[PDB]
């Protein structure tokens, strides 16, 4: 129930505003900046502000905060979803989200803002569908919005029918300073770039544990996804009935399904780091990385971030494999490794100075984060079984998919 | 500046009219009080190009409460635009009619709202459903007199699931107040 | 080639499940 | 400077001209404009706002801006006085009580120091009922001959039939254009 959607800037100037109900005066945006400054300076700053009887719930973008004023008991979740959809639409239309396009793409921005939401109730959010009715360089609105299928424009024709899939893995590990892993969750991501002719009805089929149990094959390697979130094209009823993943793929790259299940296996990389920090004299970093992953897999672009002292200067690194550099902007040791074969063991011996004068205030212990990304490795063991591409005209599809394993929330708590 | 902009907007050349409309939109967005030129832009409203019509409608909506007296010169234009063959033009006109916070303007908009309530185009139906809720929020008595509750109730039991959802949301908003 | 694992062709359905 | 392009444009017709459409409500202004533009008697609701159209005849774009006769729209006729070259007055001979009001409105509109180059164009609308007067009784009642420095021409046009529209257009073209 947003009253006026406005786009602010880093200096407090509203780049663009679009009132939806008009029940809130446009002058309330001026008090948002002082209120945000007071909240940030007192630790009470939150994305949902409140100027008396008017609430300013908005998120911070790359360069400006998309603040949407509201006065009644509007749905905060609905406002957040609308803001996320607007951000996605802006990213799809404009390659950059900065003030350079706000003051240059106002002609199409105003039209998009007017068409997207009316009276505070959004109606269209598909960038691909919206690109056929509002352009910055107008015909009747497409029937896709009026029809049930609002995410697949009819009449799409291509020379070839190739669909590229991406089974991206997110290895998130929360290892405490005692050496035990607390939060170890792996979230699957099935992102597909469907490029076919017509409006095919994809029938996704994988070796799901539930599907195998229902079919009676609950004895082989089956993926046990605790949470499975299908896209808008995926029919919820079909999945709820008999685990049938039937949906119309969109034209382009989109997230069809996103599995999310816990992981009870050992970490693919084991980091043994020590801190021999002398009292204002020197420091030692006996960091040893052990790869627990399969030897057939190589972790391309391994970046184990080791937080070094903030005031440390004149550091020396005695490592074994990979380039180690200290970035003063981040104040940490970047253990950058290009290719890390599975089972490899890298040992490092850091040595940096420390000023005699102690710091005025404590700086904390940032967690050690690894940036391992090993492609062609499915840690969860989930493999795509089939993809039923059916078209009324009739064509031979050539679906493709790749498995990518990377490190997600793989942070290591410091001692 | 202001005189030059008014002269450009009061010209018979569309190439200058579009530039003047863009400059007026930028000045309003840049933070310039351009409400004094509302009567001047009123004459340059009935334009075939949809690019200038949308900007004029946005300026009128943003300059409707500021100059309600000068907004009396747009009812005929809205009535004429509410019958355009293009569904987009009709939807834009319906949205602009409900966005105008004028007490003396919403009274005459009941007929276009009634005409567009049973529009075959799903976009037109959604625009009419939104405009009915906007009018009810602006004036509940006018909406009740127009008898839009019966039309809104029948909207949920019709085709166009997006239009049905919009009508349900409008009915919930009306019942909320 | 492509970083992150080479793309592999996908099947049409569970041929072993009829 | 060179005026070769202007001469080339004028060799095949360059002048367009303008026109105005004012008068009392229900005076045949909208129907007259529709007949001039399309050629049919279209029934329309009272002109709450205004109607702008153009007529292409004799290589001159005769743009006509219909103005309603509403009480709240009577003082809005001064908006069209800016960048206006012509003016057409539509009388209502079927409304005896409204004849005085129409004459007063015409006198008020004709008493403006900015609207001086606009020649008079009296159109006898509703020329289908026996109660309608001739082309001189209405002019005598309105005193069109007493308008100093004003070129007035009374033309009777039937809304249902359309007779006299060509004569009025020819008279307007002759008054506006002073060439061969
Ligand atoms: N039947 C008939 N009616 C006429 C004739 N001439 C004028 N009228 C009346 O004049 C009215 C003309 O209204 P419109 O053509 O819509 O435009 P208008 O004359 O400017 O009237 P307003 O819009 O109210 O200002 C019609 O409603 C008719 O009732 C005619 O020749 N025959
Ligand atoms: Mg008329």
């Amino acid at each position: 129930s947003a009253s006026a959607v406005y786009v602010l800037d880093l200096k407090g100037k509203v780049l663009i505003c679009r009132n939806y109900r008009g029940d809130v005066d446009m002058s309330e945006v001026e008090h948002f900046m002082p209120i945000l400054m007071e909240k940030e300076e007192e630790g009470m700053l939150s994305p949902i502000l409140a100027h008396g009887g008017v609430r300013f719930m908005w998120i911070k973008h790359n360069n400006l905060y998309l603040v949407a004023t509201s006065k009644k008991n509007a749905c905060v979740s609905l406002v957040f979803s609308f803001l996320y959809k607007v951000v996605q639409v802006f990213s799809e239309y404009f390659k950059e989200l900065e003030e350079e396009s706000i003051r240059d793409n106002f002609v199409i921005i105003y039209e998009l803002l007017d068409e997207l939401m009316d009276f505070g109730y959004p109606q269209t959010t598909d960038s691909k569908i919206l690109q056929e009715y509002i352009t910055q360089e107008a015909p009747r609105p497409p029937a896709t919005v009026t029809n049930a299928v609002s995410w697949r424009s009819e009449g799409i024709k291509y020379r070839k029918n190739e669909v590229f899939l991406d089974v991206i893995e997110a290895v998130n590990l929360l290892v405490s300073a005692n050496g035990n892993v607390l939060r170890s969750e792996i979230v699957g991501s099935i992102k597909m770039r469907v490029f076919l002719s017509g409006m095919p009805e994809l029938r996704l089929g994988l070796n799901d544990k539930v599907l195998f149990d229902n079919t009676g094959r609950g004895k082989s390697k089956s993926v046990e996804l605790e949470d499975v979130k299908f896209h808008q094209c995926v029919r919820l009823s079909r999945f709820e009935n008999d685990r049938t993943i039937s949906f119309i793929p969109p034209d382009g790259e989109f997230e069809l399904m996103s599995y999310r299940l816990n992981t009870h296996v050992k970490p693919l990389i084991w980091i043994e780091s020590v801190i021999e920090k002398h009292s204002h004299s020197r420091i030692e970093y006996m960091v040893k990385a052990k790869s627990q992953f399969k030897r057939r897999s190589t972790a391309n672009n391994v970046e184990i971030h080791i937080p070094v002292p903030n005031d440390a200067d004149s550091p020396k690194f005695k490592t074994t494999v990979g380039s180690v550099k200290w970035v003063p902007e981040n104040s940490e040791i970047v253990w950058s490794v290009k290719s890390f074969p599975g089972g490899k063991e890298y040992l490092m011996r850091a040595h940096f100075g420390l000023p005699s004068v102690e710091a005025e205030d404590k700086e904390g212990k940032p967690p050690i984060s690894v940036k391992f990304e090993i492609p062609y490795f499915t840690t969860s063991g989930i493999q795509v079984r089939y993809l039923k591409i059916i078209e009324k005209s009739g064509y031979q599809a050539l679906p493709w998919v790749r498995y990518i394993t990377q490190n997600g929330d793989y942070q290591l708590r410091t001692q | 500046e202001i005189f030059e902009l008014k002269a450009e907007l009061n010209s018979d050349k569309k190439e200058k009219k579009k530039e003047a409309v863009k400059k007026v939109i930028a000045s309003m967005t840049v933070g310039k009080d351009v409400s004094a030129l509302f009567p001047d832009v009123v004459n340059c409203m009935q334009t075939d190009n949809l690019e200038l019509k949308k900007l004029v409608y946005l300026y009128l909506m943003n300059y409707a409460k500021s100059q309600p007296d000068m907004a009396i010169m747009a009812v005929n234009t809205f009535v004429k635009d509410c019958e355009d063959p293009n569904p987009l033009i009709r939807a834009l006109a319906v949205r602009t009619m409900g966005c105008i916070r004028v007490d003396k303007i919403t009274e005459y908009l009941c007929e276009p709202l009634r005409k567009c309530l049973k529009d075959e185009d799903p976009y037109v139906r959604k625009t009419a459903a939104v405009c009915v809720a906007k009018l009810h929020d602006i004036n509940a008595q006018l909406v009740e007199d127009q008898g839009f509750l019966d039309t809104l109730k029948d909207l949920i039991s019709d085709s166009n699931p997006m239009v049905v959802a919009n009508a349900v949301a409008a009915l919930s908003e009306i019942a909320e107040s | 080639d492509r970083k992150g694992g080479s793309y592999s062709q996908a099947a049409g359905s569970d041929s072993a499940q009829s | 400077g060179n005026i070769f392009a202007n001469l080339f444009k004028g060799l095949f017709g360059k002048k367009e001209m303008r026109i105005l459409m004012v008068g009392l409500d229900a005076a045949g202004k909208t129907t007259i404009l529709y007949k001039l533009k399309l050629g049919e008697i279209v029934t329309t609701i009272p002109t709450i706002g205004f109607n702008v159209e153009t007529v292409e005849y004799k290589n001159i774009s005769f743009t006509v801006w219909d103005v309603g006769g509403q009480d709240k729209i009577r003082p809005l006729w001064r908006h069209y006085f800016q960048n206006t070259q012509g003016l057409i007055f539509v009388v209502d001979s079927n409304d005896r009580e409204r004849v005085n009001e129409a004459r007063e409105e015409l006198m008020r509109m004709l008493a403006e120091d900015e609207l001086r180059d606009a020649v008079l164009l009296v159109f006898a609308n509703k020329q289908d009922l026996p109660n309608a007067m001739n082309a001189a009784e209405i002019t005598d009642k309105l005193g069109l001959h007493s308008l100093r420095h004003r070129n007035w021409y009374i033309q009777a046009t039937c809304a249902t039939s359309g007779d006299g529209l060509y004569e009025g257009l020819d008279w307007l073209s002759n008054q506006l254009r002073n060439q061969k």
